[PDB]
């Protein structure tokens, strides 16, 4: 019969991660554009080894705005350093909506497909993402064909799939019978989460640095203040409260903003803190003499 | 119920009358099924057309001797229409033929051989992945160590997703042995395999080689929770 | 232990929300009493979550209120001061403590003082006899007085909240805007009392006869 | 165990864009309802499907997505200026000896 | 050395005047042919009255 | 040149280009890898945005021999002015660990490119040291006494990592880790302050050795670090100083303070003791109540 | 000397707090409610 | 090395105004965007608090919304006509 | 206080209210809002001291919003029969009012 048509889990190096998220924020307004570099391997792998952002074209993603003469030129570099990656699709970013292929990249994307059988378009959303995780979303073409022939179920084998309720009417038709949407992992060793780890010796150099112990005097007078002026509304609040149904107590004694919640918090910082505070004065102390 | 309200076009809802239905008429052979829900099955596709051919081999579990003769027109040489009925009866056997007679075993381990070069055919990958559940179900509890070797191969091809059938396939024949050999040689290949697929399979078939085998799997447990991988924790545990 | 862990870094993750960038808006009334609208600078009508263990007693009067922009939902609030109406850029204080207020005029430096200063500092004494807090005071003479100078000082070195707003302020090309700064004058010394109002121009604003002319 | 639910569960419902607040003008016979939404034009959309337009009326304030606009549920209380006009004013503690004479 | 333009989108932007144009050729209520992503004075226009 | 050289900050992006770059290179057995670095320069703050490996090659028999290709510098220099203007050539990082002399002679093509001295930027490969994962050097020319020829000499300037905003905010949706050191609750700088003595410690040791090298195995004398010790010595506490007893009454007060925040805590405690109570008051009445109306019932 | 101690006997307050508020809430939770 | 400096404009992209509408804090400030909306930003480090005073016009960050830096007072036309005579 | 109702001080024209819409048909739409809001004392304090021009005049906008909330009284007759919307108007002189009054 057919073929699995499962697509790709989009394994989308650190690395890939990091640098999207560069040339597309740095970008904006203007909505980026560039080539993923990786590998395609069995039914379902791709590995986005590295990408590379395309020079800014003012036309905005055309089928102008991607051009062979950059294609040609960058990969020719990475010949010398044997660092050469065939070209797997292509990312851009769409800052001023979110994740999903226009009517115009539709037809770009297919120009695509014919380079190489597995290709995606990955659109990165960065001024609306607030983290860079949240609003990105992996995409690959379904064809016209598969639409009129019922060949969509054949499509979602072996997968889960993704569905973004968000954003509909429009967008989210043309969303539907244009791309098939699929989960995105990221893949990194361990050399490189070391790395993402570390921090320095410089750190811990500076955790022997101690303040000015005047200043320490200060936290330590305001705290015993500041817990006055709320320990009054918390005596008030437990005169009575004894009263049938809590639901009314909430507003009449002002359970809400607890005062009794709000002691203990403040309580508890001070405290934290004056136990390092004690602490390092005196490890200083007796290290050095 | 299955016919009217869910729909056979559709892949998964499928696989949910195929699987539920296998096991309402388990234990003895029916052709029930497939009379009535004809139409039904002619809708089929991909890899509901796998589990299909499957389908039929739990529903005729037992009747040991009717079991070869009723999946007989849909074996390789008598079918080639579809590589998903080629391969999907060949797991399809090994239901049956489940922990019984060692004669079926052999039939199976020829197929394995013929196909270990490419599976980078289309046909291949599907066929080679139920002839490699399939014999190790058929080999359960025996401990040849002739199916394990042939599993191997398959591995060492870097097969697509015959390779994770062929990594559950040996630690099921191979049940509860814990032959230090098979332990060492898988572990190791976990780690060069990037693809999730093969090496969740050898992740698994780690711990079924390892079934009672008590205190003496102290050193793998060690080893695979303290692995980076989150794969070989999950088959760690 | 665990879940410890959890919860402090949930709560971490809700302060960055709650932090900038955001976006003022005006909560409006309630419509219940963990969701409420609101309406934005830019005229949106949002039915918004009052997120967890934020101000209501408050809340719920029309008050200004702050907006994450991209969650477009009320994650914390602003003192009814915030936002304070149209108002002089320097300061409302006086620097000059040196005085000629008090030298001459000060028989009318004392008077000022009686009317004004008295009842905020001592509250005391007017609670005991039992009065209504003294009236308005109108403030009229030739000018070359120093009205607006003796009034200004004491205002100063006394230390309580001082707005000192003009009719130039209020005034408004459009329809409705001078009013909407009126009603924020009263309400606004009301929550920072004891409060004082100078209006220096209302001559501009009285007139003999009322006209529609233009 | 529980608060650490309701924290993150807060943070899940932020997320969700917008959301606004039309009144139902009035339903028509494919079943769906004239909205208007209430600082934009009016838009024809759909009732949810939880309820059903026997339900509605004329004039009901109702809040909406804004995602699909589609309904969301109906207010408990009336959007209006008014309210928050009563609320300022207070209930009167004034009596007719106040004012002798 | 900079340039404040009020758009035709109605929207207000300060600019860090493109070197390539004049400092000259520039004046106040100059008309002038502006990026319409990356807002930057990109040309200039005849005059319209 | 420039000596405003201060801070070198280093991206996340720059440390993960590296090692990959190292690794698709395949140079190994100590075959260094020698890339190019691309950020702003000739500023207090370098911003140290990207690297990019050039063809390189280095010989293990004699380390004067090694190729460095000049083409593909220039080539670079057109592509990535394109790309962000702000980036500039700024020098090379080396591939480390071992600071060498055959990075004089590097730095002296890479002379020629730069505006500044040509920043070198020891990015660790094998991570062996956990915290400087990274150093930096700038090359100076300055005048050696005892009557000896003017040399060229690495000065350390602050590696230290800072890190851009778009870079920083994916990487802390991957970790969750309480790394090195967060400052987070009690726990967490608890544990802070039993590592950083013994970091302290560690350092302190090979000071100690470093005296004896002098004048055992006979190190050339390096008497700028003899300088930095006499500072030690000089502005060291001094113990029997009427300070010590200031310092005492401090103490004295904070720990305290401590002893009335506990008393409180006491009283938060003491009040939720009683409320469950209350509760379990009105429960046992609920629970009698149903089973006295169950048996009238039926 | 004198306020080390003041502290211990405060926290042993709060032990005897604990453990004991809990004892009746076995109870209820396992007595049938309405 | 003028048409390279065009290379480097785009790169630098555009900017909004407001201006300072009300100190509230050091940390946090209230801006009032002269095209409208009004705005709770931050402050950037090497810009100085004290700089920032009320009535100042300042210039932010279109993307992250940011106080980047004071500008000078960006007068209306018509007072801008006034200065502009030298007779 | 005694009457026990919701006593709402409207005072002043509602072109001062600004928050969706213009504030011209607000006036207009009091109608509809204090019939929902029942029961109701509507205090419309309003001198009507806006410009003595248009009192005698033709002219006036003013007076038009005004004069459309007046027929609302006489046509929809709501308030009328079941009577539970008082319509207190105060202006300080009885000769500076608007004579469709
Ligand atoms: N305590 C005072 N006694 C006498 N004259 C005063 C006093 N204080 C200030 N002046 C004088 O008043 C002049 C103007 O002060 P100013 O504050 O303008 O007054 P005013 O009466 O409010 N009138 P106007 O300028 O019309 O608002 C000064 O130039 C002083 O000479
Ligand atoms: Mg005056």
């Amino acid at each position: 019969t057919g073929r699995d048509d499962t697509k790709e889990t989009v394994y989308i190096s650190s690395i890939a991660l990091l640098k999207m998220l560069k040339h597309g924020r740095a970008g904006v307004p203007m909505e980026v554009m560039g080539l993923m570099l990786g590998e395609f391997v069995d039914d379902y792998t791709v590995n986005v080894v590295d990408v590379f952002a395309m020079p800014q074209s003012g036309t905005g993603v055309s089928v102008e705005a991607v051009d062979d003469v950059f294609q040609a030129k960058m990969m020719d570099m990475l010949k010398q350093t044997g660092r050469d990656q065939m070209v797997v699709g292509w990312y851009h970013s769409h800052p001023g909506f979110g994740c999903w292929l226009s009517s115009v990249d539709v037809n770009t994307q297919k120009s695509f497909e014919q380079l190489n059988s597995r290709a995606v378009a990955v659109v990165v959303d960065p001024i609306q993402s607030v983290k860079g995780k949240v609003v990105i979303d992996a995409f690959r073409l379904i064809d016209t064909g598969a639409l009129i022939n019922n060949l969509e179920p054949r499509q979602t084998t072996s997968n889960t799939g993704l569905l973004n309720k968000a954003n509909i009417q429009a967008l989210i038709h043309g969303l539907n019978r244009h791309y098939y949407s699929l989960n995105i992992d990221y893949h990194k060793t361990a050399k490189e989460t070391k790395m993402l780890m570390n921090l320095h010796k410089e750190q811990w150099q500076s955790g022997l640095k101690m303040y000015d112990y005047e200043e320490k005097e200060e936290s330590n007078l305001a705290a015993t203040k500041s817990m006055v002026k709320i320990a009054e509304q918390y005596s008030k609040r437990i005169e009575e409260e004894k009263e049938l149904t809590e639901e009314e107590l909430k507003t009449r004694y002002v359970g809400r903003q607890d005062p009794k919640k709000h002691l203990s918090e403040t309580a508890d910082e001070t405290l934290e803190n004056n136990i390092v505070s004690v602490l390092t004065a005196g490890v200083n102390s007796v290290a050095i003499k | 119920k299955s016919k009217s309200s869910l729909d056979g076009k559709f892949s998964l809802f499928h696989t949910a009358v195929s699987v539920a239905n296998g096991f309402m008429h388990a234990g003895t052979t029916d052709n029930s099924f497939i009379k009535a829900n004809l139409p039904w099955l002619g809708k089929a596709q991909n890899w509901a057309k796998f589990t299909a051919t499957a389908s039929l081999g739990v529903i005729h579990k037992g009747n040991l001797l009717e079991g070869k003769k009723v999946m007989a027109p849909y074996l390789p040489g008598s079918r080639a229409s579809s590589r998903f009925i080629k391969g999907g009866s060949l797991y399809g056997l090994g239901l049956i033929y489940a922990g019984f007679g060692r004669d079926t075993t052999d039939y199976l381990k020829n197929i394995i051989v013929e196909n270990s070069g490419t599976s980078g055919d289309e046909d291949v990958d599907v066929l080679l992945h139920g002839a490699s559940l399939g014999i190790g179900l058929a080999a359960m509890g025996s401990a040849n160590i002739e199916v394990y070797e042939a599993l191997k191969e398959v591995l060492y091809n870097d097969s697509a997703t015959s390779g994770e059938a062929a990594a559950l396939g040996m630690g099921l024949c191979m049940l509860g042995t814990g032959k230090p050999e098979a332990i060492h040689d898988m572990f190791t290949y976990s780690q060069e395999t990037q693809h999730g697929n093969i090496t969740r399979g050898l992740a698994v078939g780690l711990a079924l080689i390892n079934y009672g085998r008590q205190e003496l799997a102290d050193d793998l447990i060690t080893k695979m929770l303290a692995s980076d991988e989150s794969l070989l924790r999950y088959g760690g545990a | 232990r665990h879940l410890k862990r959890e919860l402090k870094r949930a709560q971490e993750e809700v302060k960055r929300i709650q932090s900038v960038p955001l976006v003022i808006g005006q909560f409006l009334e309630p419509i219940d009493q963990n969701t409420g609208i609101v309406s934005s600078t830019t005229g949106m009508s949002y039915v918004v979550r009052i997120l967890s263990t934020l101000d209501r007693e408050l809340l719920k009067p029309s008050m200004s209120v702050a907006l994450h922009r991209h969650s477009n939902a009320l994650v914390d609030i602003l003192p009814p001061d915030s936002d304070s109406s149209i108002s002089v850029m320097g300061e409302n204080e006086k620097p000059d403590v040196t005085y000629a207020d008090v030298g001459g005029l000060d028989m009318q430096k004392q008077e000022i003082r009686e009317a004004v200063e008295l009842p905020l500092v001592q509250a005391d004494l007017y609670e005991q006899i039992g009065i209504d807090p003294p009236r308005g005071v109108l403030l009229y003479g030739p000018p070359g007085t120093g009205k607006t100078m003796l009034v200004k000082a004491v205002a100063n070195s006394t230390k309580a909240a001082f707005i000192r707003v003009n009719g130039s302020e209020f005034v408004h090309k459009y329809l409705g805007e001078g009013p909407r700064m009126v009603r924020d004058v009263f309400r606004l010394a009301r929550e920072n009392a004891p409060s004082i109002i100078f209006i220096d121009e209302v001559d501009s604003i009285a007139t003999k006869r009322f006209d529609a002319q233009t | 165990n529980d608060k650490v639910r309701f924290i993150k569960d807060e943070l899940r419902l932020l997320q969700e864009p917008g959301s606004y607040v039309g009144e139902v003008i009035k339903i028509v016979s494919d079943k769906k309802v004239l909205v208007k939404v209430q600082p934009e034009g009016k838009y024809i959309v759909d009732v949810a499907k939880d309820i059903n337009v026997k339900d509605l009326k004329a004039s009901q304030r109702v809040c909406l997505r804004s995602d699909s606009y589609m309904l969301h549920k109906v207010l408990e209380n009336k959007a209006d200026p008014l309210v928050s006009l009563m609320m300022v004013e207070k209930v009167p503690d004034s009596t007719y000896d106040m004012v002798g004479g | 050395k900079a340039a404040v333009v009020k758009t035709s989108s109605r929207q207000t932007v300060f600019l860090p005047m493109v070197g390539l144009v004049d400092p000259d050729k520039l004046k106040p209520n100059d008309l002038v042919g502006v990026n319409k992503d990356s807002y930057l004075i990109l040309d200039t226009l005849p005059s319209e009255f | 040149m420039s000596l405003q050289h201060e801070k070198v900050t280093i991206a996340p992006l720059v440390l993960l280009s590296a090692l990959d770059h190292y690794e698709r290179t395949q140079t190994k057995e100590n075959k260094r890898c020698v890339g190019v670095i691309l950020g702003d320069a000739n500023s207090s703050t370098i911003r140290v945005t990207n690297s990019f490996a050039l063809p390189f090659e280095e010989d293990e028999k004699n380390s004067d021999v090694w190729f460095l290709d000049h083409n593909y510098i220039e080539n670079m220099n057109e592509m990535c002015k394109k790309i962000n203007a702000k980036e500039k050539l700024i020098g090379w990082y080396h591939s480390g660990p071992k600071l060498r002399a055959s990075d004089l002679k590097i730095n002296e093509l890479f002379k020629k490119y730069t505006q500044n001295n040509p920043l070198l930027l020891i990015v660790d490969v094998k991570q062996q040291g956990v915290g400087l994962p990274t150093d930096a050097y700038v090359a100076i020319e300055q005048v050696k006494d005892d009557g000896t020829s003017t040399e060229k000499t690495f000065l350390h300037l602050p590696c230290t990592i800072e890190a851009e905003e778009a870079e920083e905010i994916g990487v802390e949706h991957l970790l969750r880790d309480v790394r090195d050191q967060a400052a987070g609750g009690l726990s967490i700088r608890l544990t802070n302050q039993l590592k950083s003595l013994k970091g302290l410690q560690s350092k302190l040791k090979d000071v100690v050795e470093y005296l004896d090298k002098v004048i055992n195995k006979e190190l050339p004398i390096n008497h700028t670090i003899l300088g930095k010790l006499q500072d030690v010595f000089n502005l060291l506490p001094n113990l029997g100083t009427p300070d010590d007893d200031e310092i005492d009454v401090e103490n004295h007060d904070r720990i305290n303070i401590s002893n009335n925040l506990q008393k409180a805590l006491t009283v938060k405690t003491n009040d939720e003791l009683m409320v469950i109570y209350i509760s379990n008051l009105v429960r046992s009445i609920i629970a009698f109540d149903d089973l006295i109306e169950n048996k009238i019932q039926n | 000397q004198v306020f080390d101690e003041r502290i211990k006997f405060a926290n042993q307050l709060h032990d005897e707090y604990l453990v004991s508020m809990r004892y009746p809430e076995d109870k209820k939770t396992q007595q049938n409610e309405k | 090395d003028k048409t390279e400096n065009d290379i480097k404009a785009l790169q630098s992209i555009g900017q909004l105004i407001g201006e300072v509408m009300k100190e509230l804090s050091e940390e946090k400030y209230i801006v009032k965007a002269s095209s409208g909306p009004r705005y709770i930003v931050g402050v950037r480090n090497s810009v100085d608090r004290s700089k920032l005073k009320k009535g100042v016009r300042v210039t932010l960050d279109i993307t992250t919304l940011t106080i980047m830096r004071i500008l000078p007072r960006e007068t209306d036309p018509l007072v801008y006509n006034m200065t502009s005579f030298e007779q | 206080h005694h009457t026990d109702c919701k006593f709402i001080r409207v005072s002043g024209a509602e072109l001062v209210q600004k928050y969706i819409g213009e504030g011209s048909r607000m006036v207009r739409e009091l109608f509809v809002m204090a019939r929902e809001h029942a029961p109701s004392i509507i205090f419309m304090d309003e001198i009507d001291s806006i410009g003595s021009t248009r009192v005698e005049g033709s002219g006036g906008g003013d007076s038009e919003v005004q004069r459309t909330m007046l027929e609302l009284l006489n046509q929809l007759d709501g308030f009328e029969t079941s009577k539970n919307i008082k319509i207190i108007m105060a202006t300080n002189r009885l000769d500076i009012l608007d004579p469709a009054l």
